[PDB]
């Protein structure tokens, strides 16, 4: 086999230096490259790794058409809701996974990254809609929330709320207050070729015999 | 830090179905696989489950895995017990570069009428009283299956040092026994108007009174 | 295919160093983590640490201050220090294969039993326990010996009816205790006799004694 070489941009998206608010989740498209998937699953760093539809096993030796990373921040409590068939504000009006989904769920803390003294309110969530998500749709709108029977003009009041809170991430918060930043991997085949595969592996080359 | 906690046994009658809890504490079990080993007396652990769900080649599909984020919980069914399946069954799973293993849960099936513990318990001996000494012996012996636990009150108090005791054994007419020894000096014997042993199985209990 | 075989010293005393070595056949080390895992008898499973892919250790923080891992590639063979035993460190311990850092622990050596323990040979000593019950259940306690085994028969042997024979329990100070308690067709003297009758092979220590109410 030829050398290993043209290796996926696992770095760019794990080791970014900004993430984005749950409610308007990055989507990066992984595609022709070499996937080494053992610099995931045998690192020590994340607090949650595990995967649905495949072992990490069996990683290394699967084809796919497409990866996509998805990534954002939130409460080390909600990482909980990160998984199929789950449900709370994260689930139902941020990010949804389906009940069939293959890929893996990661996640690592940042409250040294990502949370300062006095509170860092850079990151968001939808705290209210009309319906929920429905599996991968993401949800950017801002147009307030008429909670009540009363019909709304548009503007903040009572029964009548502005759609996303933001996290209070001190960096004396309890564990499961403090941030953390989430990466989910989703696998996909299409009648397209294959684009993203685990490194072949080679023996040394004898002669003679 | 976090830590998994099973029941210390379990038991049914063959072809009916066993679930085993594995509880997780301070941390949530979700957030990282769930293994499963059965472990047969004298012989290395195999795994049952390898991931939450998910059962090795040549393990039954009448073993079945499952996990709960809402009760912190792991589980392992068995469904469709056979007398092959009594084992001690242990859960695992991985936090903070630790390998952490559940206390394990003994499983019996159930192959003959559950008995209480039959007890005796006698005082310390005279020829102990003499030279400063005495055990207080507390033997169990006839209950079905395995599981006793045991404990000692004197006259009206916890006594619970110098209280080593055996693992329960296997016995002619294939029931159990067990044995417990509590140790004093003749003053401590004294110093309490009576001793008494108690003994828990399977929920029920036995209690066992002598004096000086 | 993979064979994991284990050998080392079993019977040690306290403040000695335990010195284990597990071997692989049919596969190599480089690619997988190795594990050394201990059970107490009668006791649940405990890590104690690990070599991982290439070969950095990790250790069990409770054990980390005296605990030693290490491979010897050059015969795909690796081994554990544990220095400074006490009686605790007694238990069967088990070098096991995992696949990657999270997997199962997917192959298992065949165990070593380590005993720690200071103990040298000594004869039983004997304590009547006087009758209980309506029917006659009568005793006998064996309080301290080493090692086993040992017989505690009834009547010079013309009493072998109704008899309980418990097995030892080995004390946290290394000797053996031990019970028997024989249940008689009720009676002060209508017994064929009234004797507690021990042998013991490993001193030859021997003690023929009665037993009765006080
Ligand atoms: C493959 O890698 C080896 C080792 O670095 C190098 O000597 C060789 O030239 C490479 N060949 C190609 C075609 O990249
Ligand atoms: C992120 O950075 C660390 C430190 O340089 C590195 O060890 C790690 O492999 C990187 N992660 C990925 C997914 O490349």
């Amino acid at each position: 086999f030829p050398n290993i070489t043209n290796l996926c941009p696992f770095g760019e998206v794990f080791n970014a230096t900004r993430f984005a608010s749950v409610y308007a989740w990055n989507r990066k498209r992984i595609s022709n490259c070499v996937a080494d998937y053992s610099v995931l699953y045998n690192s020590a760093s994340f607090s949650t790794f595990k995967c649905y539809g495949v072992s990490p096993t069996k990683l290394n030796d699967l084809c796919f058409t497409n990866v996509y990373a998805d990534s954002f921040v939130i409460r080390g409590d909600e990482v909980r809701q990160i998984a199929p068939g789950q449900t709370g504000k994260i689930a139902d009006y941020n990010y949804k996974l389906p009940d069939d989904f293959t890929g893996c769920v990661i996640a690592w803390n940042s409250n040294n990254l990502d949370s300062k003294v006095g509170g860092n309110y850079n990151y968001l969530y939808r705290l209210f809609r009309k319906s929920n998500l429905k599996p991968f749709e993401r949800d950017i709108s801002t147009e307030i929330y008429q909670a009540g029977s009363t019909p709304c003009n548009g503007v903040e009041g009572f029964n009548c709320y502005f759609p996303l809170q933001s996290y209070g991430f001190q960096p004396t918060n309890g564990v499961g207050y403090q941030p953390y930043r989430v990466v989910v991997l989703s696998f996909e085949l299409l009648h397209a070729p294959a684009t993203v595969c685990g490194p072949k592996k080679s023996t040394n080359l004898v002669k003679n015999k | 830090n976090f830590m998994l906690t099973q029941p210390h046994s379990v038991s049914a009658s063959p072809g009916k179905t066993v679930t085993i809890p594995c509880t997780g504490s301070s941390g949530n079990i979700a957030s990282n696989y769930v293994q499963w080993y059965q472990q047969r007396p004298g012989s290395a652990p195999t795994t049952v489950i390898y991931e939450d769900n998910q059962r090795p080649s040549g393990v039954p599909d009448r073993f079945s895995g499952s996990i709960d984020s809402s009760s912190n919980s792991a589980s392992l069914t068995i469904s469709g017990l056979k007398t092959e399946d009594e084992a001690d069954y242990y859960c695992q799973s991985y936090d903070n570069n630790i390998q952490v293993f559940g206390g394990g849960t003994k499983l019996t099936v159930l192959g003959q009428p559950k008995a209480a513990p039959s007890v005796t318990l006698f005082p310390p001996s005279s020829e102990e009283l003499q030279a400063n000494k005495a055990t207080l012996v507390c033997l169990i012996s006839d209950f079905y299956p395995g599981a006793v636990t045991v404990a000692w009150k004197a006259d009206s108090s916890p006594v619970k040092a110098g209280v080593e005791t055996t693992t329960p054994s296997k016995q002619s007419n294939n029931k159990y026994a067990a044995s417990s020894y509590l140790s004093l000096t003749p003053e401590q014997w004294k110093s309490h108007r009576s001793y008494s042993c108690q003994v828990t199985h399977e929920g029920s209990t036995v209690e066992k009174t002598v004096a000086p | 295919q993979v064979q994991l075989q284990q050998w080392g010293a079993g019977l040690l005393k306290p403040s000695e160093t335990l010195s284990l070595t597990c071997a692989v056949y049919g596969g190599s080390f480089s690619g997988y983590y190795w594990s050394w895992i201990r059970q107490p008898p009668g006791k649940g499973l405990e890590w104690i640490g690990e070599i991982n892919h290439s070969g950095s250790t990790n250790y069990n923080p409770s054990l980390k201050s005296r605990v030693t891992i290490s491979v010897d590639t050059s015969k795909n063979q690796f081994s554990l220090k544990l220095s400074s035993v006490t009686a605790a460190d007694t238990a069967v311990y088990y070098c096991a294969r995992r696949w990657w850092l999270r997997g199962a622990f997917d192959i298992w050596g065949q165990g070593t039993t380590v005993t720690v323990s200071s103990a040298s040979t000594k004869g039983p000593s004997v304590f009547p326990l006087a009758p209980s019950g309506g029917t006659a259940a009568l005793g006998c306690l064996v309080k301290d010996y080493f090692p086993e085994p040992v017989t505690v028969s009834w009547n010079s042997g013309a009493l072998t009816s109704g008899v309980h024979t418990f097995p030892a329990v080995l004390q946290s100070s290394g000797l053996y205790s031990l019970s028997s308690v024989v249940t008689v067709p009720s009676s002060s003297l209508g017994t064929q006799t009234y004797i507690c009758n021990v042998n013991h092979k490993p001193s030859n220590t021997k003690v023929d004694k009665r037993v009765e109410p006080k």
